[PDB]
């Protein structure tokens, strides 16, 4: 079980049961960022210090898809479902098999929508999703 | 249970330790006292590591401990002090003749030649046979200095004194005059002289003229520090109007060495130290060249190969600040600081080619000056 | 003891006992910046001046790690420990052996967290830590 | 005494007695900038004008040093001296020998501190010092 | 043991156990080049200098093979194995028996692939492999 | 002492004590080039001019050696010594006996490394060394 | 790479010294009589063990 | 149990000590100057073969 080379052929992402397939080119196709800073250091006028830790365990994820990808169809159906009035979680979770690095969430929600650009060639479609809780998994294989 | 010492060892003592600070040369302290357990005529020279390792010599003897304490007291500390055995005979059977002293010295080199500085103390002070050392340290690549404790240096007219009979004639010795009970050569020599590294940039201590000792006090006098140190107030340094020595005067509360450890009229100690370093470096590099390559042929090809060593030592020295910066002081025009001339072997006959001894390479310097005095004018117009 | 050439093979960093190994490429992999300015000069309407010196001796450090580095595992465990509720110091200290330049701190805290980007190649993971006191060591070998 | 070509081998800078030696590469290694603008023109709604001249004669200087320079050691000692509580002037003055252009100050103070970046190669260390008065010297040789 | 004349009949190369046989004509059939420069000299505006030494001990090797060589078959199997998802080292090592000059590596990876040109005659097939560590052997027989 | 004809049998080069023997064929086997330009002329929009002189006295040297040369063994040992962590100067100096043209340096460092090409015949091995100071010797015999 | 072999530095001086060397006998001279056994001569390898730490010493000199 | 579960092909995975390691589930023995006869370990200078038998005992120093 040697720590093999990194490859996109071992990263798996699941969005409400079905997989994510059509991804745009680039070094950043699925990016997750935390909500706020972990903490804040406050230093007074005398030199003492006090650290404050937040309770906000939330994250956002950005997915970049080609204009022709079944995940795009699934997401554009979910967006219309939200617009109609129905509101549900559709859990999303992704992981790398080489080092067990990644995370999972229980209830996400569509936060942004892509811009439909036609032009002369294909263009990215970016979706931004937001969770209320986000649990990373500890990479046990280093 | 079990103590924590099974895996570690943490002590807590109360002493004073100083940094290692490797240096150029090591000094030698030679006197008559012997311990007979390590120094009895079988090891006329002995090494050390620190004051703690000093056990054989008495921790209150005047010669060794009362000088080694000052020697190991510099803010950066030297290492591996050397202890001598040379004048174990009390000067000689007839002290009027120094012939025994020179022979005593001649028998201490053979055991070991590693020291560079000679400091005799607590004895041999102004003794008539001691003059032999002045005769012996010349024609020799070393420096020997004598700290007289009291004499008629205050009168610039006498001649019977050490620095008076020899004044401007000797180029490799200096007199660290003070009052009694102060071991002074150890304070600066090989305590500050040793702990200088010349291979680094700008590490040329050309002055040695403004420096503090480890622990020692000042002397007194205002116009009597001209008879000693032979220094004119403004014009310069006159050899006739005083004896060239050192006294460690103070001007503020700041006590510091003065006159820069001269040896003759205007021959300062650092100029000797730097040239000795250059010589002792070229010798080592030449030695490390016959041992790496198998053979050095007897042609121009091998001649330039030997010339490669000084051509690098001079380059490494001009960086330090010992060589002048390629400018003629007379005009400020261009003039090479150092030139290396190599004889041509093309013409040397076979008769002298069979000796396997190469002809001589010549090198030219240009000493880099320093500053010991300043002048300001301050003209006020109102 | 000549001042040898600089090299990353002589810089040592320790984070809560264990070393730091997996570092990203670049001229800046471990960067420490002070909290606030050392002082402030105030010049009045007449021309006089007054300097004010702060008592804030605090610093932050940024570490850039590859996605596969044991230090990443250690840090992502410490982050979860903080999120759970436990709060401790985990001292960090780093130094260069060629000139004794660097510093140390007694109690740090995780302040930021990296963004998990998968993409097509490997991407940096940046961690930002903050201390309440930071003592630099004086470079004694120049 | 012809106005010779410019060269960095004729510029001399002195910081509290000792010289400055280790300087980074670039067209700007020692830069001094004045505190505020010399004056201000105010034009009213009618067309008249009034100029106002400030009494703030203060300046700041930025010095860029290599990570291995004795001036860096001196400055990092002075910074710790200020942090301890001692506050003194350490005059700084610099000049060009070719045209007598430059300036001097009587009492400076460390205002900024560099960032210790290790990375793969050497990086600059920038120090910012501030004075309450700054007297330029008039270039008499043009 | 005289230093005999150079000949390709005394150079031995091993790629994952089996030998390399089919090599194209030319003065350069197996070429190894280091990753980056050994070091970098930085000279400041004053004249001082500082050398920086890298920790990157990596190399790449280029092998040129005929269109009909068993090593070509082995390499084109290894390439498909990597494409499938398996990732392993396959150590490569080569040496000259006349002077013990050459080197070895522990874990390589296929980095480039040849271009299948048919044309009217035979054409080269170039493979480029990359290691993370590369240890040269010191030529002891000069 | 007539200015004899040029010949490679009178040029001597020394690299850390030992000589350099195995050199490749060509009109350029040992080439030294300075670091940067000596100066720079700046002409303004009015027609005046100002010349600027650099303080960078540094040089690089390129040596071309056969695959079987003891100097190659020495250099490949020095390279491994640097890679291990030891950093020293190994002075290099070379000169022509016919006109005393050449130069010397006090502390060099290996900057580049050759490419191990085997092929069908012998190939050059080029080493690039860099100094922080380089002192040429004035050709006194014209 | 694992950390079993020393890092190419002689502990006596800290100077350069190879950590491991591999020596291969030359088959050019081995006669046919012993070449028919189909048993190769012996290859030799040199190590340098990489140490560890089991004990520590600190001094803690206090000046007051 | 700990000897087996080590992989030497990875970087920095050389457990040269085996000298500071915890077992699965077991308790300590007792003694302070009797852990010198066993384990034959000198307090400071080193490990003397004459002044003890070289063995192992799984001692504790803290609660560890």
């Amino acid at each position: 079980m040697a720590m093999k080379a990194y490859s996109m052929l071992n990263v798996t992402a699941t969005l409400d049961g079905r997989r994510v397939i059509g991804l745009m080119d680039g070094d950043d196709a699925i990016t997750t960022s935390p909500g706020v800073d972990v903490g804040t250091m406050l230093v007074g006028a005398d030199g003492s210090w006090l650290f404050s830790q937040t309770a906000d365990k939330s994250a956002t994820v950005v997915i970049k898809l080609k204009p022709n990808s079944p995940t795009h169809r699934q997401l554009t159906e979910k967006w219309m479902a939200q617009r109609a009035g129905r509101l549900v979680g559709f859990p999303f979770d992704f992981i790398d098999s080489a080092s067990n690095e990644g995370g999972t969430g229980a209830e996400f929600f569509i936060q942004k929508a892509p811009d439909d650009s036609k032009g002369n060639n294909a263009v990215v479609r970016e979706w931004t999703i937001v969770t209320g809780e986000w649990t990373p998994t500890i990479p046990t294989l280093l | 249970k079990l103590p924590y010492s099974r895996v570690t060892n943490v002590t807590l003592t109360r002493t004073d330790n100083f940094p290692t600070r490797r240096g150029f040369g090591t000094q030698l302290i030679l006197t008559h006292t012997a311990v007979s357990g390590q120094v009895d005529a079988t090891k006329r020279t002995k090494l050390y590591a620190s004051l703690a390792e000093v056990e054989a010599d008495y921790p209150a003897n005047t010669s060794v401990y009362k000088a080694a304490l000052s020697a190991f007291s510099q803010n950066p500390r030297p290492i591996r002090l050397k202890v001598g055995y040379a004048a174990t005979p009390t000067g000689g059977d007839d002290a009027a003749k120094k012939a025994d002293f020179i022979t005593s010295l001649g028998a201490i080199l053979n055991y070991d030649q590693a020291f560079y500085q000679i400091t005799l103390d607590a004895a041999l002070r102004d003794q008539p046979y001691l003059d032999g050392l002045v005769e012996w340290v010349e024609a020799q690549p070393k420096i020997a200095m004598i700290d007289s404790n009291a004499a008629g240096h205050e009168d610039p007219a006498n001649t019977t004194v050490i620095a008076a009979r020899h004044k401007g004639t000797v180029e490799r010795t200096a007199v660290f005059y003070h009052t009694d009970s102060t071991e002074y050569l150890a304070a600066s020599m090989a305590a500050y002289m040793s702990t200088r590294v010349f291979d680094d940039a700008n590490s040329a201590y050309t002055l040695k003229f403004k420096k503090a000792p480890g622990v020692r006090a000042i002397d007194k006098g205002s116009a009597v520090v001209t008879a000693i140190t032979g220094f004119v107030e403004q014009t310069g340094q006159s050899e006739s109007a005083g004896h060239c020595a050192n006294t460690l005067i103070d001007i503020g509360d700041q006590e510091f060495l003065v006159e820069g450890s001269t040896l003759t009229q205007n021959v300062f100690l650092d100029e000797i130290h730097a040239t000795d370093w250059i010589i002792a470096r070229t010798e080592e590099e030449m030695l490390s060249l016959f041992l790496n390559n198998d053979r050095v042929p007897f042609t121009d090809q091998g001649m330039q190969q030997l010339a490669s060593v000084p051509r690098a030592i001079m380059q490494l020295a001009a960086r330090a600040g010992i060589v002048a910066l390629d400018l003629n002081p007379l005009t400020g025009a261009y003039e090479p600081a150092y030139t290396i001339t190599v004889p041509s072997v093309f013409d040397i006959p076979e008769s002298q080619r069979k000796a396997r001894i190469a002809p001589a390479i010549q090198v030219r310097f240009r000493y880099a000056g320093a500053v010991h005095y300043s002048v300001i004018n301050y003209t006020m117009t109102f």
